[PDB]
């Protein structure tokens, strides 16, 4: 199997962890197994791959705790505390307690345990002090390999714990997509450097170049910005600023954040559309948040300064509209029945596509006709997650059609 | 100007100059010219997609027909393959060009030219049949390509008697598939027979449609990753299925057993091709056996573009062969030269059936692994795991050269490279073992010598101390054969597993690996086998550290100091020279494959690539006019690199080094060895264009290596050159 499958069966069995009566917030922490296992790149997946029985059933304990979770994002300082004890639940910690310590910033546990591996390495091998310098660097360089975070504590020459200043370690944990590092660091920054070094790390990562390991970054520093009119007037300053921020939260699953920053002429007319497909796409890869990504594409619709962007992302031209994908992905997902949704639900996904199909007719009556044959030839010729596998949903979009015409 | 409007203006110059910088973009595309009508229908495409690309006006109109060979008249049996008949006219004009394509140096014949006539004057009644003037163009490839005009003939020879498929028609008529031209040309016709054989010959007009595809690169191009997924999943792939669904007629008719495979990727390439002359499209094609796989990246000139990579199935449901585009995206870093190219982490792979009405295609994202395997470290894990044991037979086979075939006359040569590489990659790796206890255990390395000298067997034993050893056996298929003693191995230990695992590259050349077996403790397995010890001895590794160390030093800031390499290859020399009786280095490629393994399993460089292919040369070769006669020659010759190393970015020189190796058999013909690489590197240096994607830099390091075989001491086992200095090669 591939990678990718791999960790897509790891998150779905860690996610069976999540309980919770507001299925709202079993949804979001469900998203937040997947971006700890990881999604395109490997996050956590290397440390648990080949975890399986009582070692699964140890991150069970610690996700099903409640302590472990600050809404529908996890507690970094509860799971370093818990990745680091010897046992939880009567199971013991399946966990390399070092790696645990320097990924979460135990920095309280991280000289002792490397003590213990440099000693268990070195009593293995069949000067003194230059002796153990070649050993810790080989064991240093050996656990590295899963990241720069595993050399990141321990001096070469003495083996002393690494002292940093809380700017050099922010601009570090930025520089490795070091999530948790990033929110250690900057609880240690001065209160006086706190708004400008967040306005750094979201400037730097805001690039085309971004991936989903920036995510989580960008998340903690947009919600602990104060001034978000003057963050995104500089983001916009960017070429691209604007929309790889919107576009890596939204991939991330990250709706909260976004809604607030929409609430509050900065992204183009192809990235206001970018926008509606990735939040659609996104809609398809997690059908759980299906109502919470439905509800942000309403607002990327019903914004009235983006009256002009509305209009355009309807209007058929050279035998395309750039919408099509996104009446497809709606419809796809009103036809899901592999997830439960009530006749209720099924009924306002329904009115939502209708109302749209209604606006785009509106707009360009003269073009309506071929509009509606894009969106047909979108569901028959493009296969989709969620779509049942030789069914005509051209049938489906045919039926809406009709009902519109009466 | 594009090639089909330099093609169609008569430019031959310019459409030579336009498609050698296609063949630049497309480094495999010449091995695939006679794979069924891959060919003719890669020139379809171009002609059939010219239109909505804006290339030709709607007054030029486009006439082709596929001449089908038919039935080879050497055995009967039928043939898959074409020639490529085409023609261009445009409206208020008298000229009409006809182009034959095919692959071998065919004209159009009597009846293709009425045909064509009674096409034309259809489509413009105003003509008379004397007012057509014709001219006839050939395009050829078979590491040659020629472009040629024809002379100007006058009356009945200006044309041939019998296009292919009118020969291929006569024969079945005749029931004698052996007959040749003139017996055929000596029989007569009846009435009926001859207007069959008219409409056996036909041209169809290409009608364009009314979406223009002018913009469908600058798509693919950016630097956005949900634009070029989007881009794909509701405009490109759409135009491209329908272009190809509106032509299904011609090109499934008249012929059996076509390679669906083949002229699915012409098809596809024949349209990026379209935009070859205003983007730089670089397009990796795998389609060897059980491989239908394209990758190809659209740049305007930049490093941070999305790599594309399209599987095309021609039976298999869309979400399969997006599972094989997905499959083959992940481990992209080791088959393609695209992840050099781009920074990019991201890819966007397409599965793509043109054979099916309901989701022909299917678009999704998917991430870039590292190719960084740790075979020792893998092989410790893999002892109670089928899965890991298919990773390692995978990154045995996956690191071949892609040009070496895997038949039976290169048993040998598959044999040497992956006991090489497996030897480089494990003698050499320096990191501990990392145990499932929360621990670490120093490995000492052994490689045995079998007693049988032509006994075709890598054996290594891999000892943790403190922990289990493995002995790991890659044999051949006739390797018939006893235990291994370790009494040499310093064990202290009553809880020592000694583990077996036993590869082998079968008849098939495919890499099976057995079921390891624990083999019991360590002194049971020494109490056993007292009788049954093979013959041979068991030489211990010797410390590699001085390797990595030096090596770290060459790929950055020694990178152009030929003494930093010379103190690499001293090492390398050093740790080989206990072992080169035992490892056996037989050929130049064991000796590439054990360096490979050996940068490989190093934590510097980056990326090492062994057979990089940096690009091709062409030499013309130009007829003189003769009665407006035009030939213009074009050979071809490829530039190899037989190792590639490269930095990692951040400053973006990667600081490539190439190294073209020689195997010497003893000190005397080590002279002529290295002099003979030197003239290798001499023809390197002319190729620049191949170096400029890998690095933003403005330079490269090339250096001659020559392996002794008969070397007594390290000294002399890897010679490196002791005038002018001639490893750095400035590019423009
Ligand atoms: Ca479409």
């Amino acid at each position: 199997p591939t990678q990718k499958e791999l960790r897509d069966t790891m998150s779905k069995k860690l996610q069976e962890a999540i309980k919770h009566p507001d299925p709202a917030v079993v949804a979001g922490r469900k998203s937040a197994i997947k971006r700890w296992v990881g999604v395109l790149q490997d996050n956590f997946m290397e440390h648990i791959k080949y975890f399986k029985g009582d070692k699964l059933k140890f991150l069970h304990n610690v996700f099903q705790d409640e302590g472990c979770w600050s809404g529908v994002r996890l507690d970094n300082a509860a799971l370093g505390q818990r990745f680091t004890e010897e046992k939880i639940g009567g199971i013991d910690n399946p966990l390399r307690k070092y790696e645990m310590a320097c990924s979460y910033c135990v920095v309280d546990k991280i000289h002792p345990l490397f003590q213990k591996r440099f000693e268990s390495y070195r009593n293995k091998f069949p000067t003194e002090t230059e002796f153990g310098k070649y050993v810790r660097n080989s064991l240093l360089d050996s656990i590295k390999r899963k990241g720069p975070v595993f050399d990141f504590w321990i001096d070469r020459e003495s083996g002393e714990l690494k002292k940093y200043d809380a700017v050099e370690g922010f601009d570090s944990a930025v520089k490795f997509k070091w999530s948790e590092g990033v929110e250690y660091f900057y609880n240690h920054l001065k209160e006086e450097d706190k708004e400008k070094k967040l306005t750094e790390a979201i400037l730097a990562l805001s690039r085309v170049q971004s991936v989903e390991k920036d995510a989580p970054i960008l998340d903690f520093c947009v919600n602990k910005i104060v001034d978000k009119d003057t963050l995104l007037q500089k983001l916009s300053q960017k070429d691209k600023g604007v929309y790889s921020l919107f576009a890596e939260l939204i991939e991330s699953c990250f709706f909260d954040t976004v809604h607030d920053l929409v609430q509050c002429k900065i992204f183009s007319q192809r990235d206001y559309e970018l926008f509606l497909s990735s939040l659609s796409d996104t809609m398809l890869k997690n059908p759980e948040l299906s109502v919470q990504a439905r509800s942000l594409i309403m607002e990327f619709w019903e914004c009235g300064s983006l009256y002009q962007y509305r209009k355009a992302a309807v209007n058929t031209s050279n035998y395309t509209v750039p919408t099509s994908g996104v009446f497809a992905e709606l419809i796809v997902n009103w036809r899901r029945e592999d997830i439960y949704k009530t006749d209720e639900e099924k009924e306002i996904e329904k009115k939502e596509i209708l109302d749209m199909m209604s606006f785009a007719k509106d707009c360009f009556p003269e073009k309506f006709e071929l509009f509606k044959k894009l969106i047909i030839r979108d569901l028959r010729l493009c296969g989709r997650e969620g779509k049942r596998v030789n069914v005509d949903y051209g049938l489906f979009a045919e039926e809406l059609f009709s009902e519109l015409e009466k | 100007d594009g090639l089909i409007r330099s093609l169609v203006d008569g430019d031959l110059e310019g459409f030579r100059q336009g498609f050698e910088s296609f063949l630049d973009q497309c480094p495999s595309f010449l091995y695939h010219v006679s794979a069924g009508r891959f060919l003719p229908v890669f020139f379809f495409s171009m002609f059939s997609t010219a239109h909505d690309a804006n290339i030709l006006n709607a007054n030029e109109r486009v006439y082709f027909r596929f001449d089908n060979h038919g039935v080879n008249p050497r055995n009967g049996e039928n043939r898959n393959t074409a020639n490529l008949k085409v023609a261009v006219y445009r409206d208020g004009q008298q000229v009409v060009r006809c182009y034959s394509i095919s692959d071998r140096p065919l004209r159009f014949s009597t009846r293709e030219r009425n045909a064509l006539v009674q096409e034309i004057r259809r489509q413009n009644p105003n003509l008379r049949e004397e007012d057509l003037n014709f001219e006839q163009y050939k395009v050829c490839m078979h590491t040659v390509f020629e472009v040629i005009r024809e002379k100007d003939r006058q009356g009945r020879d200006k044309f041939a008697k019998y296009s292919a498929s009118e020969v291929h028609f006569l024969r079945q008529l005749f029931r004698n598939h052996r007959l040749t031209i003139k017996e055929i040309e000596g029989r007569q016709l009846n009435q009926n027979q001859l207007r069959q054989l008219g409409r056996s010959v036909n041209f169809t007009r290409v009608e364009p449609g009314q979406q223009r595809i002018d913009n469908f690169m600058e798509m693919l191009a950016s630097n956005q990753r949900q634009d070029v997924r989007d881009s794909l999943r509701g405009d490109i792939l759409e135009y491209v299925t329908d272009t190809y669904n509106n032509y299904r007629a011609q090109i499934e008719n008249n012929i059996e057993g076509r390679s669906q495979k083949f002229e699915s990727h012409g098809f596809l390439l024949g349209f990026l091709a379209n935009f070859s002359h205003r983007y730089t499209i670089g397009v990796d094609l795998d389609l060897s056996p059980r491989n239908s796989h394209v990758a190809f990246l659209v740049r305007h000139q930049e490093r941070e573009n999305i790599p594309i990579v399209i599987n095309l199935a021609t039976r298999a449901p869309p979400y399969i062969a997006l599972n094989r585009a997905r499959s083959h995206a992940e481990r992209l870093h080791v088959f393609s030269f695209i992840p050099i190219h781009t920074e990019s982490r991201n890819t966007v792979c397409v599965g793509l059936n043109f054979n099916l009405n309901l989701d022909p295609f299917s678009v999704d994202t998917v991430g870039l692994q590292q190719d960084r395997f740790p075979l020792v470290q893998r092989l410790f894990e893999c002892l109670e795991n089928e899965g890991i044991r298919e990773n390692i037979r995978d990154f045995l086979l996956h690191h071949l050269p892609a040009e070496i075939p895997r038949n039976a006359e290169n048993y040998d040569r598959i044999f040497d490279c992956i006991t090489g590489f497996a030897f480089g990659n494990s003698a050499f790796d320096r990191h501990p073992l990392e145990l499932e206890e929360e621990d670490e255990a120093p490995i000492t390395k052994y490689i045995f010598r079998h007693g049988d000298e032509g006994l075709r067997c890598l054996t290594m034993v891999f000892h943790a101390e403190g922990s289990d050893i493995v002995i790991l056996h890659i044999r051949a298929h006739d390797a018939q054969q006893g235990a291994i003693n370790l009494q040499t191995l310093n064990v202290n230990g009553n809880d020592v597993h000694v583990w077996e695992v036993s590869c082998t590259l079968n008849n098939q050349l495919e890499l099976d690996i057995d079921l390891p077996n624990d083999l019991g403790l360590y002194h049971d397995y020494q109490n056993n086998n007292a009788n049954n010890f093979l013959a041979g001895d068991l030489v211990q590794v010797p410390n590699t550290e001085n390797v990595h160390n030096t090596l770290n030093q060459v790929v950055n800031d020694g990178w152009k100091n030929i003494a930093q390499h010379r103190g690499l290859f001293q090492e390398i020399s050093g740790a080989l020279m206990p072992l080169v009786d035992t490892i056996n280095v037989n050929s130049e490629d064991k000796f590439r494959s054990i360096l490979h393994g050996t940068f490989y399993a190093s934590d510097n460089p980056y990326k090492v690539l062994a057979m990089y292919k940096v690009g091709q040369t062409y030499s013309l070769k130009r007829g003189q006019e003769e009665e407006g006669e035009r030939v213009i020659l074009t050979r071809i010759t490829e530039q190899r690199l037989d190792l590639l190393l490269l930095r990692q970015p951040r400053d973006l020189d990667t600081h490539p080094i190439g190294y073209v190796l020689r195997l010497a058999n003893n000190a005397e013909e080590v002279g002529q060895q290295q002099n003979d690489a030197r003239q290798e590197i001499g023809r390197l240096k002319k190729q620049h264009r191949g170096f400029i994607p890998i690095t933003s830099g403005n330079e490269v390091v090339l250096f001659p290596i020559v392996f002794n075989r008969d070397a007594h001491e390290a000294g002399n086992l890897i010679l490196f050159p002791e005038g002018r200095e001639e490893h750095v090669h400035r590019l423009d």
